[PDB]
């Protein structure tokens, strides 16, 4: 992708994070566990229903159209008539296509960008009281408890507390 | 926005029925969507809910086997179908919006009701 | 115009065709009606129609080309015969065309159709001294978008 | 003029053929309008139509 997030220096993704698009996975002495970030995957879901809802605007519905009929002596008028047709079916299909193929990519650039936020989002708060380790991931100095997992996970991580 | 239910049912026992609900705006949504029910003269019941993108659908554990919860996204409708009716299943039934994409505890919108009777 | 009292002096049926088969034996079409001569007499014909259906009204008709000079004697009793057909925006004059014409159905004559709408309050009329196929049935017609043509072999 | 010109004209059909007598006194009339690429010859059709 164009930032180098998703399939870049964080190469896979998890199958046992099934309410969200984006999350986190922690591990102290109580335990492990995975948890989704909701105001991200809810920004996310707006925008691309959004996307899907204009596209479908875009397009108004189809009305009765039928054919016509003409004699032996009024070839040019019907060629005239099938000219139209195949043109205006020709120019809809174009269209069609390349809107489906250009808003693809856009699509799978937006939720590389959503990642890359959420890391440096989280890689401010810590800035001195972990080490980066290299795939998305962060290892504490201190002891960091659950309530320390749910300040980090919640943008109030206080840094002074813990030096 | 608006949430209408479909008409009012009457059928007799050992059937099973189907109900629907139609939302106002676009297609697609970025909010769920549960079903509650309330018989005459007691507290309301929730019964399930379904999740916009992901598909999840959520029931509670007295109706396990016999509701189930669809969407149709491009036609804007969410049915329910109740199946083995008893003549206990004759409440009203009300459609409810949820905010976010989750199905949590909070339905700031609801319908205006739907009469299932069973005899 | 009913067919048992608009045509007093002309045959009714006797204008049945091999070429137009029903069953076996010669016939001819249903909404429409070939006048011919009775006892060798074919006076001149006058009739009017005014429209008070409050709706549009199609009227057809039909004009006959023999392929002799004795078929028409035989027909029609006048060799010279012509016909009007008068609208209060159509107007036309016809007169037969006498020729010899490579057979198509066993047929070396013609017959020409032609039709017309007649408007809520208006009148039509036809005159003729001969080669007329006059209208049985007309239809009132009623409009509404949203219908079409369509060709298909698929089943109903 | 060395320009181009329109030019334009009728014909009339009568009702009867006492009409045609009263106005035209010959009974089989005839018009014939000659061009260099514009050619017609137009006969009256006497028949009575209803009255506008
Ligand atoms: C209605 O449509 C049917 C079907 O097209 C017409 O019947 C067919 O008419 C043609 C034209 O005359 C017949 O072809 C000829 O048949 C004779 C008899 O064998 C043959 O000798 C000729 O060489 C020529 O092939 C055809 O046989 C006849 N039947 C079928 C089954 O095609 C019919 O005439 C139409 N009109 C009416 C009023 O029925
Ligand atoms: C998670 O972060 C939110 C956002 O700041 C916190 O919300 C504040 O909560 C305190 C009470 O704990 C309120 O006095 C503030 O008004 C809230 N702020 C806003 C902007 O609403 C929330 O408390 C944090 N959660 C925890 C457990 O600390």
């Amino acid at each position: 992708g164009l930032f180098g997030a998703i399939a870049g220096f964080i190469e896979g993704g998890w199958t046992g994070m099934i309410d969200g698009w984006y999350g986190y996975h922690h591990q102290n002495e109580q335990g492990s566990g995975y948890a989704a970030d909701q105001k991200s995957t809810q920004n996310a879901i707006n925008g691309i229903t959004n996307k899907v809802n204009s596209v479908i605007e875009k397009m108004n519905t189809q009305f009765t159209a039928v054919g016509k009929e003409f004699n032996n002596l009024e070839k040019r008028m019907e060629n005239l008539n099938k000219k139209v047709d195949d043109g205006f079916l020709d120019i809809w299909t174009y269209n069609a296509e390349l809107l489906v193929l250009l808003e693809n990519e856009r699509t799978l650039d937006f939720h590389d960008s959503n990642v890359k936020n959420l890391y440096e989002k989280v890689k401010i708060q810590l800035k001195n009281n972990a080490k980066e380790i290299g795939n998305g991931c962060f290892e504490f100095y201190h002891k960091c408890d659950n309530e320390c997992m749910e300040s980090v996970r919640n943008g109030t991580y206080d840094y002074p507390k813990y030096s | 926005v608006q949430l209408v239910e479909s008409g009012a049912e009457v059928k007799k026992p050992g059937s099973s029925v189907k109900v629907s609900c139609k939302a106002s705006g676009g297609p697609f949504r970025s909010y769920a969507i549960s079903w509650v029910r309330q018989a005459p003269g007691q507290g309301p019941e929730w019964m399930g809910g379904i999740i916009p993108i992901f598909g999840t659908t959520k029931y509670a554990p007295k109706f396990q086997g016999r509701v189930t919860i669809t969407a149709d996204d491009f036609a804007g409708t969410v049915y329910m179908e109740l199946s083995s009716l008893r003549s206990e299943d004759t409440a009203m039934y009300y459609c409810a919006k949820h905010m976010g994409y989750q199905v949590r505890e909070t339905m700031d919108v609801w319908g205006k009701g739907t009469t299932v009777t069973v005899s | 115009f009913p067919k048992e009292s608009s045509w007093p002096k002309h045959s009714t049926t006797k204008g049945v065709t091999a070429a137009c088969s029903h069953a076996g034996k010669s016939s001819f079409y249903r909404n429409l009606l070939w006048l011919t001569k009775k006892e060798d007499s074919y006076p001149k014909l006058s009739n009017s129609y005014v429209n008070k259906k409050g709706k549009e009204v199609l009227v057809l008709w039909g004009v006959h080309h023999p392929s002799s000079s004795k078929e028409q004697q035989t027909l029609y009793q006048n060799e010279n015969a012509y016909v009007s057909v008068v609208s209060s925006n159509y107007n036309r004059r016809f007169i037969p065309e006498i020729a010899e014409r490579p057979e198509v159905k066993d047929q070396a004559g013609r017959i020409n159709y032609y039709w017309t709408l007649l408007e809520p309050g208006d009148t039509i009329i036809f005159e003729a001294n001969g080669n007329l196929v006059a209208p049985w049935y007309a239809f009132a017609l009623s409009r509404g978008f949203g219908s079409g043509i369509i060709t298909s072999n698929a089943s109903m």
